[PDB]
This record gives C-alpha cells, structure tokens and sequence, in this order.
RNA sequence: GCAUUUGCUGGUUAUCCACUUCUUAGAGGGACUAUCGGUUUCAAGCCGAUGGAAGUUUGAGGCAAUAACAGGUCUGUGAUGCCCUUAGACGUUCUGGGCCGCACGCGCGCUACACUGACGGAGCCAGCGAGUCUAACCUUGGCCGAGAGGUCUUGGUAAUCUUGUGAAACUCCGUCGUGCUGGGGAUAGAGCAUUGUAAUUAUUGCUCUUCAACGAGGAAUUCCUAGUAAGCGCAAGUCAUCAGCUUGCGU
C-alpha cells in the first residue's frame, strides 16, 4: 500500500502487459491466447487461456 | 414620484429616472428618430437599453445584427487594432464619455447626434471590380441599406482611432469631434472626406 | 414558516445562488449591498430586475446572493440571472400565479437572458493551432 | 442633389466573378409603375428602400 | 441536412404496413409505441424512426 | 442602524482607514519604508512615499476582517502582479514577504489582529470594534 | 459493533456499481445504518503522445484516457459479519480496501 | 514647446479665457493654450475650488468640465 | 488648486557632474541623464536629500543641488544600503563605490582592459567584438555597427 | 462586532438537527427539425415564425473504405534479411571538447513601436490538472532577508492538504504629458543566491548600473464565420536546472 490510486491502477495495467508479452513469448508453441488477473486478498490468481492445457 | 424605502438604500438618483422610463446612462431614447428613410429597420433606437453591454447573439443569422442597438454597434467597433480586442469595459467608458462631451459642444440629444452621423457618412454609390483579363476595370454599383450602416460605423471609429493615435487628446474626445463634425456635412471629419471620395470614384466609373 | 425560495443563476462558469425569503427588503450580494457590485459600469446590470418590474415588489422580500466561478463580467451576468429567477419563483409559490406571468412577461420582453441562461459554451482547442478554429501559420517554402 | 429612392421588389440573384454583387428589381416609390433593374453591393433583403444617385443605367450582370 | 436515410425510411414503412391501426398522428405517443413493436438499439434512432412514421401518417390520412 | 465594513465601498474605506492610522501615529513603520520596490515584478517604488505603508496596513486589516485567517504567503500572492521580463512573456510573480510580515507584526502590536489556531492571523476583539467605527464614519461623510 | 469504511476503486462502471449494490443489499439484509455510496468525481488520466515514431508528417496528436471511478461506503457492523461481507463481493477489476476505524 | 511653470502672463490668460470655453478639459487646455499637460491637470482642480468651471463627470483618465455660468 | 506663481528663480539647462541637466522636467527623471544614475537610484537620492519630488529642475536652489550631489558621490555615509551600489567589493579595493558620470565609461574600460590583458575568454570575445555572454550568433547580431 | 427593537455581518473540524436548489455520479427523461404557415412535379426536401435548455448533422471530436506512394522511419524496439566490423573494435566505459562555433540567406515565434498607454497604489474573479515509503514530491503556517532565497514546522498517497491554485488581461484613484519621453529593453559591467560531482562558452533567479534598433513595416503571404478571431494568463509534457515550444484549460 501507501501508493496513490492513480499510480496503483496504472501499475496494475503495466503488470498485466508485462505478463501478457511474457506468455506470448513463452507459450508460443501451446497456442496461448490471453490472461486475466484476479487481484484478491489471500493469493491473487492468474488464468492462462491456451488451447493445449495438457502441454501447458 | 413616491420613492420606496427598504433595508437596502438604493440611492435616490437611481429609481427616480429609471422606474418609469428606462433611459440610457442618463439619456432618452424618446424623440430620437432616423431622419433618412432606407435606414429605418437598420438603425435600432426603438428598444431602450441602460448600458451598451448586451451579451447578445447577433452573428447567428444574416440580418440579426440590425436589431442590435446602434450604440452597442459603436462600442463593438472600438475594440479594434489588436491591443484593444475584447476590452469592451473600456469601450463603454469611451462611449459614456463621448455622449457627455457631445452634449456639451452641442446641447442636443447625443443619441440624436450619433444617428445623424450614421445617416450622413454611409456611402450611397460604391465601386466593384470587374476582372476580365488584364487591366481589371472597375464598375459602379449601388449599395445596400445594411452596408451603409455597416460602413458608417466603420469610417467613424477608424477616423477617431487614427486622430487620437499619437495625440494628447483622448479617444473619447476625438470620437466626439468626429461625430459632431459628421452630423453636419462639415468635411472636417475623416468619414465625410472618405464618403464623398468613394462616391466621386463611382461617378467616374458609372 | 419563513416562506423562502432558493434558486440559481449561471453564466459561462459562474453560478450565483439566490436565497429569496420574506422580510424587510435588504438585497445583499456576497454579504455586501447590491449598490456595491463593482465593475461599476455594469452596475446597472444587477439593477434591471429591480427596475423592469418596479422597486415596490422587493419591499417585503429579502435577497441574499453568493457568486463563485466565472469572471468579473460573467459574474455580473449571473446575479441578474438569479435575481430575476428568484422573484418569479417566489411569486410561483407564495403569492398569486396571475402575478407571476406579469413579471415573467416583463423580463422576457426585455430578454437579456434574465430568466433563461444562454447555451454558448467554449469550444475545445485542437492540435495544430492555438485555438479552436485558429491554425498555425504554414510556410510553403 | 437629385437623389431618388427606390425599394426592392424581387431579388434576382448574385452576379460578379466573386459573386459579391446582388441583382435586384426596384420600384421607384414616387411613381410605382416604373421598375428598373439594378445591382447592389451589400446584403439586401426583400422590401427594403434604396438610394439612387442617378436612376438611368439599368445595369446588366457583371462577370 | 435533415434527410433521413434508408435505415430510418425503410424501417418506418415496414412498421406502418403491419401496425397501421395502432399508430396515431402524434409523435409523443408514437415513440412510446416503437419501444413495444420494435427493437431499436439507440434512443436517438427510435426518435428518428417514430418521427418519420408520424410524418408519413400525416400524408396517409390526406391521401 | 448598525453597519459593518461590508456596506462600505472598498476604495473609499481603505483610503479613509489609512488616514486614520497615520493620524494616530503609532504603527512602527520600518526604517526601510522608503527604499523598497514592494515586489520583484515591480519596477519603481511606491509613489506616495510617506503613506504607502499605511495603505497596506489598512488594506490588510480589511482583508483579514473579510476572511477567516490569512498568513504572509497568501498576502504575497494577493499583492503581486505580472512582471515585465523584457523580451520574454509576462508571468505572475508574488510580492515581497518582509513588508507583509512587518505589516502583520505591526497590526498585532497595535492589537488589531491576533495569531490564530489553524495558522495564519485572524482579526481580533478590538479589530472588529475598530474597523466598524471608521466604517460608520465613512457612510456619514456626505454632509 | 464498530465503525468501518469500505472504499471501492475501479476502471469499469458496470463491474463496480453491482459490487456496491451487493454491499448495500447485504447491508439491509440484516439491517444497519447505511451512509450509502458517495461517488467521488471521476478521474480522467490523459496521456498525449504524438502519433508516430520519427517526426515526419503532419503534426497529429493522440490522447489516451484511463477513467478511475471511486466509491466509499461508511458502514457500522458487528465484528463477525465484517469478514464475510468483505470476502464474498470480490470481483476482477475492482479494488476494495477496508479501513478499520 | 509647452510651458510647465506659470509666469503670471499665463495666469491671467487662464482666468479670462476659460469662461469662454464651453467644453474645457486637459486636452482642451494644452491645445488652445500652450500648457504642460500636468499643469492642466492642476488647473482644472484650481478652476473648481473657486467656481469658474463645473464638473459633469470626473474619471481618472478623462475629466469633462463646462463653464459654470 | 496647487497653482504657484514663482517667476524668477526658474532656471533652464544646468550642469551637475559635468552634464547638462534639463531644467523643465521633474527632478527624479531629470537626474537620470547622468550616466551612472537611473530611475531608482535618483529616486532614493532625492528622498535622502529631502527634496519635494513634485518640483521641476528649474527649482532646487543651489544648496539642495549641492546636497543631492553630496548624496550621489557618497551614498553609504547617508544610509543608502550597499545593494543599490553599482560596484560592490569592486575588483581591487574591496570597498563599495557607485560609479558616476564620467567614471562609468572609464571603469568599464578598466574592467574590459583588465580581463583582456589576462587573455580570459571574455576578454578575447570583447576584443573581437562578439557577444560575450553565452548566446547564439548564427542568426542574430548582424549589422555589427 | 455594530445597533439596539426582534436586525445585519461574522466565527465556531464533525455541538446537534433537517434538506439536496447549487456540487458530485449511477440509472434515466429530453429533440423528432416538434406546431403552424409558405414553396416544388406535390415527393424527397427547403424557408419563415412560435414554443423550447437545446433547431448548422444541437456544438466539438473519436472512429473511418477500395487502390496506392519506391512518402518517412533500420537513430523506438532482444522487429528484421543482406553487407560491414568484431579486440589498437564501429562493442562498452572514463576524462575533456563538440552538437551553441559566425562575412551571410530562409522558416516558426516572443517583445515592441506607446495616452484605448506606461508607472504607483487599491479592487478582486477561473477552469483543466499534478503531487512523496524504504523516498524526499506538492508544500500551508511561524521566523529571517530588499529580493532571489533560507530556516523551523505542518497537511496530503489526495472531492480531505497544497488550493477558493486570491492567474493575468480587466476595474477604480493618482503620477506622467506627444518629447525614441517615465515608450522599448537589446547589448554590457559589478554583486548576492539557487539546481547540480561540475555553471568558464554567462543553467536559472534576483539587485543596482548600461538605454541599441524600432515612429505601424515593399513585392508578397498565413489563419479565421460565433462564446469563433483576437487579447490574457494558468496547469501539464520535457524536467535536477532550464519554456520565448507544445498539449489542454479557462478569462
């Protein structure tokens, strides 16, 4: 905490864009299509949208 | 006139002349009339105003500027040459001072002097340009009643501005001098010297 | 119980708020009398609602106007916007509605936007010029 | 100053190369039956009075 | 520049030819009907559709 | 029937109150009263070299009367204007702080304003009593 | 009981208003004083880049906006029901902070 | 050019000529008389405390005066 | 009603610090034809010399002008603070001097010649006749004159 | 506090109660060219008046086809083919310097040529925004100093504090008085500070002094139709320091 919401909400955006470019580069061979973050208390979670989950 | 008393004093000289007649600053729109037909319905002195500051939309139609009162059309033409644009609160002071000075030199109604100046200094026969090829000859045409009022205010305020420029006499006085010398056809005014010069050029080109 | 109407008047950023209650006849703007609204050449602009319908109508009401926003000329157009609406809306509620039309007829026939605020609003600036329509000078060689 | 007045009966249409000259027909307002066609410089509406320094040219449209 | 386009015009004719004895000659109670007898996405379009419907009916009951 | 300074015109009150402060003669004008430019945007010192300081003291006291409390930083923004920096465009420049601080200290020593909670300086018990008496006299000047 | 405050911040109008609606719906399911949703002014965060890489072309400008909507609800509740209502209404895109006093 | 100090030959010219002036002002003095401008702005005060001309409006940038009688 | 009828004591152009001072303009701005005083130095020295500022220069009887030129030639002794002073800790003395009418062109010449003979970069630019401060030259400054 | 008669102007961080006109923002309503009149082949439409907050497509944008250009960009990219270089390197890094150097020509601009003005007091009015946790951001208030600035504290991760951003033009009163003058402030001298490891080839701010051209600009040529042009400042970007630039905003 101790960060203004203007810098907080922007930092959530750049964090998402860094994650998305990571998985395009990493899971290129598994048909990756997107992510979404769910910022919750007690273990914020990340979902990967990729066709071959048996490979991911 | 049975003055009314109330918790705010509202001084005695205010309501005495304004509850019954809505004058100018202190001047009357009664007994003022456009002596020149073809300028009635273009010189507007029929609905009186208190000051010449009306935040009115007159530009949104073709002929709506004719319904603007001509005193405000003179304060509007004073805010000119750049350093005075959008300085209407200075232009009302100049006009308020002008109508006081006009009354002093000639004891008639200063509103009537303005209308006399407008009715005289509008050109009556103007010249247009015919290009063809080459010499670009000129052609003499008529002039609209609206343009006569439009150009008379132009010539008067240009002449007052140029006379008062590098001069110790203020803009209020030179505007007063120009309006008085144009109410009669004195030809000591900038506008009258301009008006007959435009007319004699068209006379050659008719 | 103390019959009172509050209303507002507007010009271009300015918002005058009027508090029209029944009383003795003080007409005060920002705590100061109406005789002190000082661009001093537009001092009569706060005076048309007091003179178009006559000064007698204000002898039993109290006016208290506060202005914010706008400029020196825009605010002066905002008190008169609120005075006119503040008297015709007093008459709609606490005296005969026949009298309201007679004052509404007076203000509208002399419409310097005393009752209806004008819809002229600033146009946004664009790129490539210093104004909404004005463009930078181009050089061509 | 033999100034004669007239008033517009019908606005015909613009003329000139730049179109800054309006062609109108005027009734003389001293004798109604005389209608001459002339052309004006500024903006003219229907049924407004004019001033004729000399009412003889009956000018045609400019180019 | 008040020309309606072939979205407003073609829809209004189709809405008259099957709902003629329900539509009035009044706009204010025609646009309330267009929310029930039609599915139109935006409020701005159904005011244009109901307005041209009201204009067409004024020239249906004439001829 | 009872008047405040809000019923008096501002220019006509400040001139009348500035004369009263000089007639009393107890304000402790500083020794630098005739050297200073009063802003860094100004070009020349105040023209009324004998009584320009009494006009600031009268203007500041009315300002504190009309507001809740002000400090020397709000007075510098108020009394400062545009600066001509020659070939470059004009900009707002705050006024001189030493003058405003000396004015406020003089007013506290004459006991017309006082130090305030929430900072700044509010007008005092005698401040309202004394501003309103000259406010009363200014109405009744007209014979 | 204790005085609590719940502050909501998001960039999505539709995803935020229903969360505040669930908050107030759980607030008068078992009744307690509301001090309901006070919407703060929306914040528009503007970034004005030029349009391009390298400066060839007409000097065209873009502006990008992010809109921050903020809402706070000032409740009071027993200590037990605080945790459950703060944990049930969790939705992606909406940031919820709860101030103890 | 323009005189800035009264010399008692201009002073009597003040007293016997401004009653003939139906419009009298700062620029009026400097044009028909040859006076220093700032001397005129003092003269119009002096011609008021004893009535020879009367004020009809007093603005800081423009003074307008007429003959008293 | 400030009309005064003094006729004889007025004086036309007069010499102070070897400079013809115009006699019929206000004293503060009349002194400013001296090279070394300006609109704000002369105002302060008139205030210190206790002169009614409304007077023309054709007034100011000779002991008042003597007082004024006493203030100009010796400011620090008459309570003028050291930040009005034209030279402060000057270049050799460490004293505080206000340079006056004929000394202004000479002390400037002294300073330019002092930093020319040392071959500092400012001196060489002055000798060449170029803009000595760090300002562009490619487009402005034409017509050397 | 003043009047005193019951009133007027205030203060009181939550004293309490009540309300949402003004403010905020969700869901909505609202305009459709509505009503009337006139025109045309009698259609699509157009024009005038009334009503209305709003009648130009209500104002302004965003978005935005098919085909193209040997348009710009390899100096945005750990986008990239081919060529070159790859250890005394064309990699990288460090000290200095340069990009700013001036016979001169051009483009965008800023300030001006003054009295519708300059100066000095006095009045006093916005909107868009930005702002610091393991880092020093926006800074109120007190004190010091002519000023720039310093110092002791405080509020603020912000509809809460800076901030009512008490902006500037503007307005009132006075000084000037047609004089390149109190217009203009280029060029230059001396000092005091601030940012920075570092200010010389002046970073910038301030104080005193110096007082240039410029008297309304030839042929040419730009932008603009209403809250527009023009005047006037303010915030943000760049930033440690530097705005005569731009992006917006209001007056």
């Amino acid at each position: 905490a101790l960060i203004s919401k203007k810098r907080k909400l922007v930092a959530d955006g750049v964090f998402y864009a860094e994650l998305n470019e990571f998985f395009t580069r990493e899971l290129a061979e598994e048909g990756y299509s997107g992510v979404e973050v769910r910022v919750t208390p007690t273990k914020t979670e990340v979902i990967i949208r990729a066709t071959r989950t048996q490979d991911v | 006139f049975t003055p009314v008393v109330l918790a705010t004093p509202i001084p005695e000289e205010v309501q005495q002349a304004q509850t019954e007649i809505k004058l100018f600053n202190k001047w009357s729109f009664e007994e003022v009339e456009v002596k020149d037909a073809s300028l009635v319905d273009y010189v507007q002195v029929r609905q009186p105003i208190f000051v010449a500051h009306t935040a009115g939309r007159y530009a949104n139609k073709r002929f709506r500027k004719a319904q603007c009162p001509i005193i405000e059309r003179l304060t509007n033409s004073l805010m000119m040459n750049g350093r005075n644009n959008g300085k209407k609160l200075k232009a009302v002071r100049i006009i308020k001072h002008t109508l006081d000075i006009i009354n002093v030199l000639t004891d008639q109604n200063p509103i009537q002097v303005v209308v006399d100046a407008i009715t005289n200094t509008g050109p009556r026969e103007d010249t247009t340009r015919v290009g063809g090829g080459g010499a670009a000859r000129r052609q003499a045409v008529d002039v609209s009643p609206l343009r006569r009022v439009n150009q008379a205010i132009a010539l008067l305020t240009i002449g007052a501005r140029e006379a008062a420029f590098r001069n110790i006499k203020t803009i209020a006085e030179t505007l007063a001098e120009e309006l008085i010398n144009a109410a009669k056809g004195s030809s000591t005014s900038y506008a009258i010297k301009k008006k007959d010069e435009l007319e004699r050029v068209a006379k050659s080109n008719r | 119980a103390v019959p009172s109407v509050q209303t507002f008047g507007k010009k271009k950023s300015a918002t005058a708020v009027a508090h029209v209650k029944a009383g003795k006849g003080l007409i005060k703007v920002n705590g100061s009398p109406i005789t002190l609204v000082e661009p001093e050449i537009l001092r009569f602009k706060v005076y048309e609602p007091l003179l178009l319908v006559g000064l007698d109508k204000f002898s039993n009401i109290d006016i208290r106007v506060r202005v914010t926003g706008g400029g020196h000329v825009s605010q002066v157009y905002a008190i008169r916007q609120a005075i006119a609406k503040g008297l015709v809306a007093y008459h709609q509620k606490y005296v005969d509605e026949q009298s309201k039309n007679e004052l509404k007829k007076a203000f509208t026939s002399y419409d310097r936007t005393l009752l209806i605020a004008d819809s002229r609003r600033p146009e946004p600036k664009k790129f490539g010029g210093k104004g909404a329509r004005s463009r930078f000078q181009k050089s061509y060689r | 100053t033999p100034v004669t007045l007239a008033k517009v009966i019908k606005v015909l249409g613009r003329t000139g190369s730049r179109g800054g000259v309006t062609q109108v027909r005027v009734e003389f307002l001293e004798d109604t039956s005389r209608t001459i066609v002339r052309n004006v410089k500024g903006p003219v509406r229907e049924n407004d009075i004019l001033v004729l320094m000399e009412s003889e040219r009956e000018a045609r449209r400019l180019r | 520049g008040r020309v309606r386009t072939k979205t407003v015009k073609r829809a209004s004719k189709a809405l008259i030819e099957r709902y003629y004895p329900k539509l009035t000659l009044d706009f204010q109670t025609n646009k309330r009907l267009c929310d029930e007898i039609a599915t139109i996405q935006s409020k701005r379009l159904r005011n244009k559709i109901a307005g041209y419907t009201t204009h067409l009916m004024k020239r249906i009951q004439k001829g | 029937p009872g008047v405040s300074v809000r019923d008096v015109a501002a220019q006509d009150f400040i001139n009348a109150y500035a004369s009263f402060l000089q007639r009393q003669g107890k304000l402790e004008v500083p020794g630098y009263v005739d050297i200073v430019k009063t802003s860094s945007g100004n070009e020349m010192p105040p023209q009324d070299a004998e009584g320009w300081f009494y006009k600031r003291a009268a203007s500041v006291a009315r300002h504190i009367y009309m507001r809740k409390q002000v400090g020397v930083g709000k007075l510098n923004k108020l009394y400062g204007g545009a600066k001509s920096r020659g070939v470059r465009p004009y900009k707002h420049i705050d006024a001189s702080g030493s003058i405003n601080r000396k004015v406020l200290q003089a007013l506290e020593k004459i006991g017309i304003v006082e130090i305030s909670p929430k900072g700044g300086r509010r007008i005092s018990e005698n401040g309202q009593r004394d501003l309103d008496r000259i406010a009363a006299q200014t109405l009744e000047e007209d014979e | 009981i204790i005085k609590i405050r719940i502050t909501l911040t998001s960039t999505k109008v539709k995803q935020l208003e229903n969360v505040s609606s669930n908050i107030v719906k759980n607030a008068e399911q078992h009744n307690l004083v509301k001090k309901g949703p006070v919407r703060l002014p929306t914040k528009v965060l503007k970034i004005s880049t030029r349009k391009t890489p390298n400066g060839e072309g007409s000097k065209t400008w873009e502006t990008y906006e992010m809109r921050i909507h903020k809402r706070y609800i000032d409740l009071e509740a027993p200590v037990q029901i605080v945790k459950r209502i703060t944990q049930i209404t969790i939705e992606p895109g909406v940031d919820v902070e709860v101030v103890v006093a | 050019q323009h005189a800035v100090i009264l010399d008692q030959e201009k002073y009597d010219r003040i007293l016997k000529e401004v009653p003939t002036y139906r419009y009298v002002s700062v620029s009026v003095l400097v044009d028909r008389l040859k006076i220093g401008g700032s001397l005129a702005r003092i003269a119009l005060r002096h011609l008021e405390k004893e009535g020879i001309i009367k004020p009809i409006s007093k603005h800081s940038k423009q003074a307008i005066y007429t003959r008293a009688t | 009603s400030l009309v005064v009828q003094e006729q004889g004591s007025f004086q036309h152009i007069l010499r102070l610090l070897n400079t013809n001072v115009d006699g019929n303009i206000k004293i503060v701005y009349a002194l400013t034809t001296i090279k070394g005083v300006g609109r704000r130095y002369s105002n302060l020295v008139c205030k210190k010399a206790d002169v009614d500022l409304h007077k023309r220069a054709g007034e100011l009887t000779q002991e008042e002008l003597e007082r004024i030129v006493q203030i100009m030639q010796n400011p620090t002794h008459y309570k003028i603070p050291a930040w009005f002073l034209n030279r402060q800790n000057d270049i050799t003395d460490g004293k505080d001097y206000h340079t006056l009418a004929n000394n202004v062109e000479s002390k400037l010449r002294d300073d330019l010649e002092r930093l020319k003979k040392i071959r500092a970069h400012r001196g060489i630019r002055h000798f060449w006749g170029l803009r000595v401060r760090g300002q562009h030259t490619k487009t402005t400054g034409r017509r050397r004159a």
